[PDB]
């Protein structure tokens, strides 16, 4: 009975994004806001899998934990193997009110108030664990309401939540030799509540930000 | 009589009856936004847009009129927060056809429940029957129902009481037609 | 110093570990939680709520038409009216139910079924069902009194408007899961014929319900398959550019 | 008299599987289920010691713990040595009744219910220990019985058991450079219960789903 | 008299009597698997067809009619889980050849037990000794003997026992016969 | 931080150590264990059979 | 020797933890602090100053 419990049942690690960039020698606007960086808004509605474990429930209360995994390779073979060398990555959790980087070398990189941790390619996958980061007791999975007070507001949006937004850039100043770096997130929430269960979805999702339905 | 108080808690005595719904054997169903009903009637609407603030449960009494010849089944399921979806569109509900006012709104795809999830599922919620053959009335009692301790009426639907003809209506003549009373009476309203 | 050496499996990513983590904001205080009415500790508790079986396993029924059988006068005696397989995995009545949707996302399930069934006819609508349960190592009645010889009820729902049927405890596990449903089956069958008054309609409609009792259990969570695959949606690249 | 317990006399770590596998730019359809990963079902009677050994007995209930060696080395030599790059391993337990991956970028890779672990070449051999996956009270060794109702059923099958099925791929999107990397997969069982002890095979054995003698 | 609680454990009445096989001088054995002999007869075979389910223990009874001038061993052993296997092919046995009946079938090699293990460590079993010069019955009591609780008859033989002449039957006439009678009486039969 | 150094011998896979691994489904709960006839817990019960 | 193994995220630099680093000069004494008025221990109190 304790395999069904729902901390059990919402507490696996899951991909939740995964995104590769390249780096090389970007001194040129080759490539705005993918230059040597990318950034992800620590949304739950991403995959389809854990949009409908969570769409079980009106109102959830947990902690993200997330671990970052991070490959490298090339398939140019400009040269010898001469293995890969040893790239040290920021990873800086932005929360809601604050100023995300736009690009590699911004200032925000180094703010001083947002949480960042650096971690090497070599070294085992970083974690980190992203508290309740909500002006309410719980997050809203559906909102029958519109952010905006004006009537141009979006359905659905709560301007509440927002659990914030990651970004990950290299930290080497650019090699000689370009790279190809993937950054796999796993989120894993801990510490989780839930009220008011609901009807599991039954029609394929039409989009990532309304509960439209085909057919 | 018999009342069902939502998720086993019991949190003035207005009761706004809103226009009598006709219940054809073609009907598919009605829903209100518990706060937007009420949002322009009675004191109720005056305090709502009087103040930025508003925190009450609600009391939900539905009954219909009709005789022991007629047949059909209602599913009286109030919803907390049912965020609606379009049917053939990626574009979110408008505003227009979210805020439906003491008017309110009828399903277009009452089987999906709007939603795209099931009808035969949302017994779930706080619901009540209505079999004509066996009673024609239910009353359901809704609480707070919101993560935040306060809230804005004129923005946020935190109830959205649904009725829903899962037996259509009949009788001997091919055309029918029951009338739905809707009574709504909010309690510590704000 | 502590002389430590390293053990196999060091250093490694289980994404299945409970391993406390270093707190990102550790001097955040998160917002105190109120109560709110409806906490779900346990999912148990979920598939114990009854919900609607799509009884009109008839291929042409689509939408709302497919959890309603309907009575008519011209229906004769004797003649089946529905046959729910007790197969919850299975896609059939109990498919798109909170018992079956829950059990997709695991692999042995195990427990007793609860059934009621609803009459929504006219008030002086009178007649006599008979609900008859086969267990699963046994053939789907086809006759009135060969169902009438196994376990059976004879609902008059002139009388009673509600039945309840309950399922006895069965281990769907062990009963033929992809061993390599007839896994036990409920049918119901016209006993009388349907009497209505002159000024009522020709039609009546059955519903029907299913319920998790308390014994159900659930092992083994994996990845439901009929969440409709993994689509790429609209808006998910420029959500997180 | 501690040394002949059951424990111990069965608990002793084997190499139940070895199987190595290339993964050069396998964007082709080359060495289909074999272009980047490899799948092995779990089960004990593969290797002749441990079948002589577990089939001493008819009914056994054991965790079986897993650790995985792997190992990476090119013959050839393209170019210099190079050293060997540094290639993250993910292994996946996926349990009986559920889907198994078919090729390296499948999405069940990234399930989130299978258990997955990564791990580097450089690391030391990652270490699971999966739990005692029947839905019986003990593995049957030997049954005397057909799987399905069926008549076509297989004799000796059971359908329960079935521990489940062990995939391991390379995580790095293929590199320039083409590798050959050997897993090597050591099986011990932990916990061990066992009953009704039978006469040891003194035949060859003739198949792995068969108790079929030669003379 | 003198029965052999198997594996010393102790878990109706009717000892359904087989047809009696003859011991040749050049038998090699006979074996009955246990759920499938009966089967076919009485109130356990229409038991056992009526439902899906079953769970029984057994007892078993084997006695030789022979003379004080008879010769030969018999060993009586109950082999839990007796997978069978071919003697030159990888092919698994099929239904037919390892669904008997009640009338069971014969050791095509009884040194190596139709397994390939060894018939002289088959005393590992539960097992009786029917030596003609001392004894001429054997009583042998059988439990459940199931990793799950619950079983299906029809697919699964969890007993089988077999009846092997280890010194084969002789005497003054170069051909000689002696029945062999074996009974079965499940008990709390399912 | 607890101030460590590695011994000689870290990192290294023997085969015959008994080391407690991580639960590949810790959540998951195995089958209960029912008694079955027959138990062998040491294997010199077996020889003391003739 | 205690037999360990490294969890995920050994050897990250956070720039939020609070671990205990070694003193750069142990042996060295720090000036004694004495009293010094108007001592601030919570910014709240400066935000209750008109």
């Amino acid at each position: 009975v304790s395999e069904t419990l729902v901390e059990n049942f919402l507490s696996r690690a899951a991909l939740v994004s995964k995104r590769s960039f390249e780096y090389k020698n970007h001194t040129s606007s080759e490539a705005r806001t993918d230059k040597n960086f990318y950034k992800w808004t620590i949304n739950t509605k991403s995959f389809v899998q854990l949009r409908r474990k969570l769409e079980l429930f009106t109102y959830l209360r947990f902690d993200a934990e997330i671990t970052i995994l991070t490959t490298v390779a090339v398939g140019s073979n400009n040269s010898t193997y001469m293995g890969l060398p040893d790239l040290t990555l920021q990873a800086m959790f932005v929360p809601t009110g604050a100023l995300t980087p736009e690009k590699q070398d911004s200032f925000h990189w180094q703010s001083g108030s947002n949480a960042s941790v650096f971690f090497k390619v070599s070294d085992p996958p970083a974690r980190m664990t992203i508290p309740f980061m909500c002006i309410n007791s719980a997050y809203s999975v559906f909102y029958d309401g519109f952010a905006g007070f004006e009537k141009n507001g979006l359905y659905g949006i709560n301007p509440a939540d927002t659990i914030g937004n990651l970004c990950v850039r290299i930290v080497n100043e650019h090699q000689p030799i370009g790279f190809t770096v993937t950054v796999r997130v796993y989120m894993k929430p801990k510490h989780i509540k839930a009220w008011a269960p609901r009807p599991p979805r039954t029609l394929p999702y039409m989009s990532i930000a309304n509960a439209n339905y085909k057919g | 009589a018999n009342y069902c108080c939502a998720y086993g808690e019991w949190p003035t005595d207005r009761f706004y009856t809103l226009k009598s719904v006709k219940w054809e054997t073609e009907s598919t169903g009605w829903w209100w936004k518990l706060p937007d009903a009420l949002n322009n009637i009675g004191m109720f609407g005056q305090n709502v847009q009087h103040h930025y603030l508003y925190r009450s449960g609600f009391l939900i009494h539905v009954q219909c009129n009709a005789t022991k010849f007629h047949q059909g089944a209602l599913l009286v399921v109030a919803i907390p927060e049912h965020q609606r979806g379009a049917h053939n569109t990626t574009t979110s509900p408008g505003f227009d056809d979210i805020m439906k006012g003491e008017e309110g709104g009828t399903f277009n795809h009452p089987y999906v429940l709007d939603d795209g999830t099931s009808l035969a599922c949302a017994t779930i919620f706080p619901h009540q029957w209505i079999n004509l053959r066996t009673n024609n009335s239910a009353t359901i009692v809704l609480p707070w129902m919101n993560a935040a301790p306060m809230d804005f009426p004129l923005r946020h639907n935190q109830w959205t009481l649904a009725i829903i003809p899962v037996v259509p209506l009949g009788t001997r003549t091919v055309s029918s037609m029951v009338p739905i009373t809707v009574s709504i009476a909010p309690m510590c309203c704000e | 110093g502590v002389p430590t050496y390293l053990l196999p499996g060091s250093g490694q990513f289980l994404t299945t570990d409970d391993h406390s983590s270093a707190p990102v904001l550790p001097c955040f205080n998160p917002t105190p939680e109120m109560h709110i009415p409806g906490q779900v500790r346990n999912m148990l508790e979920v598939i114990q709520v009854e919900s609607m079986m799509e009884i009109n396993n008839t291929e042409n029924a689509v939408g709302m038409q497919r959890l309603k059988v309907d009575i008519s006068v011209l229906t004769d005696v004797d003649q089946l009216l529905f046959n729910i397989p007790l197969d919850i995995q299975l896609d059939g009545p109990l498919r798109n139910t909170l018992v079956g949707n829950i059990s997709r996302y695991y692999t042995h399930w195990s427990g007793s079924l609860e059934m009621t069934f609803m009459f929504c006819g006219s008030f002086m609508a009178t007649g006599k069902l008979i609900l008859c349960y086969t267990p699963p190592g046994g053939s789907c009645p086809t006759t009135r009194e060969t169902a009438m010889l196994g376990t059976h009820i004879v609902w008059d729902f002139g009388l009673q408007s509600s039945v309840t049927l309950v399922i006895p405890w069965i281990s769907g596990s062990h009963y033929r899961m992809f061993n390599n449903a007839n896994v036990g089956y409920v049918t119901c069958f016209m006993q009388t014929n349907l009497i209505v008054p002159s000024e009522s309609s020709n039609t009546c409609s059955l519903i029907g319900f299913v319920a998790a009792k308390d014994d159900f259990s659930l092992r083994l969570m994996r990845d439901s398959p009929d969440i409709g695959q993994l689509e790429h949606l609209h808006e998910a690249e420029a959500a997180y550019q």
